């Protein structure tokens, strides 16, 4: 249920 | 957080989600201490009684959060892990003595209206402070019962407990590292830390300066919220020592 | 430094809703 982060984090 | 409220928003600048990146879930709680440092309980990070072992590269600090699943856009800051530290005599054989882990960020943390660190006590602080029947602060995104997760960050303030109804209320051995937190049968009242909120910060306000400091970690407890049983917190005044000398390095 | 003063509360004079709970507690 977490909503993805953007892909700069890895 | 069990029996707590939803937090206003910038109540508590200092907490941090540990993140675990595969699978994307909630590891713990954690608290900003400064811009680069970062403070939890040890068994966030090393357990293994239930195989927990993770690496500076399995992980993400999430800062200046509010919802527990929302990717927060223009208000969390995402921060890497250059180093763990845990405690070198914490204990996690038997009682979780010493469940203290500090962490550095590989970049400075930018302080905005959502983030911002909490002040760790000095002796007179967590004299003046540490008293049975003052009242701490726990926020968390754990558990909201014990046997489900909230949307946002949850927050209970809970009374200190005289250390001999601590003893009493537990077969396991109790440390001069902790002390425990909650309401008695008696008083009517409820409210506990649960498992997700470990980590996490029990704050207290000063009434002298008017700040808030760090004086436990969500450590451990038998169940959640459950009646003549009670919450244990790491006691940051007696580790922190250790905690200076990491940082000094 | 400006630690455990947050921006939207200490550094504005605003109280949240339950830190009085907190006060009234340390007798
Ligand atoms: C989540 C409730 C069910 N789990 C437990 O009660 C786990 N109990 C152990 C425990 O709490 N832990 C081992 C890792 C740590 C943990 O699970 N912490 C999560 C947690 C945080 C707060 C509370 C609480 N204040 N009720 C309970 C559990 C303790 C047992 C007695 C000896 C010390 C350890
Ligand atoms: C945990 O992980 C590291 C590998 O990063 C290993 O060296 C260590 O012995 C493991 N177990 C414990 C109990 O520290
Ligand atoms: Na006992
Ligand atoms: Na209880």
């Amino acid at each position: 249920d977490f909503e993805e982060i953007p892909g700069e984090y890895l | 957080i069990v029996e707590g409220s939803d937090a206003e928003i910038g109540m508590s600048p200092w907490q941090v989600m540990l993140f675990r990146k595969s699978p994307q879930e909630l590891l713990c709680g954690a608290s900003l201490i400064s811009d680069r440092w970062v403070l939890t309980a040890a068994h966030c990070l090393l357990y293994p009684p239930w195989d927990k072992n993770f690496t500076e590269n399995d992980l993400l600090v999430r800062i200046g959060k509010h919802s527990r699943t929302r990717y927060e856009r223009n208000i969390e800051k995402i921060s890497m892990l250059e180093k763990i530290y845990i405690h070198p005599r914490y204990n996690w054989r038997e009682n979780l003595d010493r469940d203290i882990a500090l962490m550095k960020l590989k970049k400075p943390v930018a302080f905005s209206d959502y983030i911002h660190p909490v002040c760790l006590p000095d002796r007179e602080t967590a004299a003046s402070l540490l008293q049975a029947g003052y009242k701490g602060r726990v926020t968390g995104w754990g558990n909201l019962k014990e046997t489900g997760q909230p949307s946002v960050l949850q927050v209970v303030n809970l009374p200190i407990v005289e250390r001999p109804v601590c003893k009493d209320s537990t077969r396991i051995r109790i440390t001069d590292n902790m002390f425990c937190a909650g309401y008695k049968p008696d008083e009517g009242k409820r409210g506990d830390a649960c498992e997700g909120d470990s980590g996490g910060p029990f704050v207290m306000k000063s009434p002298f300066n008017n700040r808030w400091y760090q004086m436990g970690i969500v450590s451990w407890g038998e169940g959640c919220d459950r009646d003549g049983k009670y919450g244990f917190y790491t006691h940051v005044f007696r580790l922190k020592k250790w905690i200076q000398k990491v940082i000094d390095q | 430094a400006d630690c455990g003063l947050r921006p939207l509360f200490e550094k504005k004079s605003l109280e949240d809703k339950t830190e009085r709970e907190l006060l009234e507690s340390y007798i």
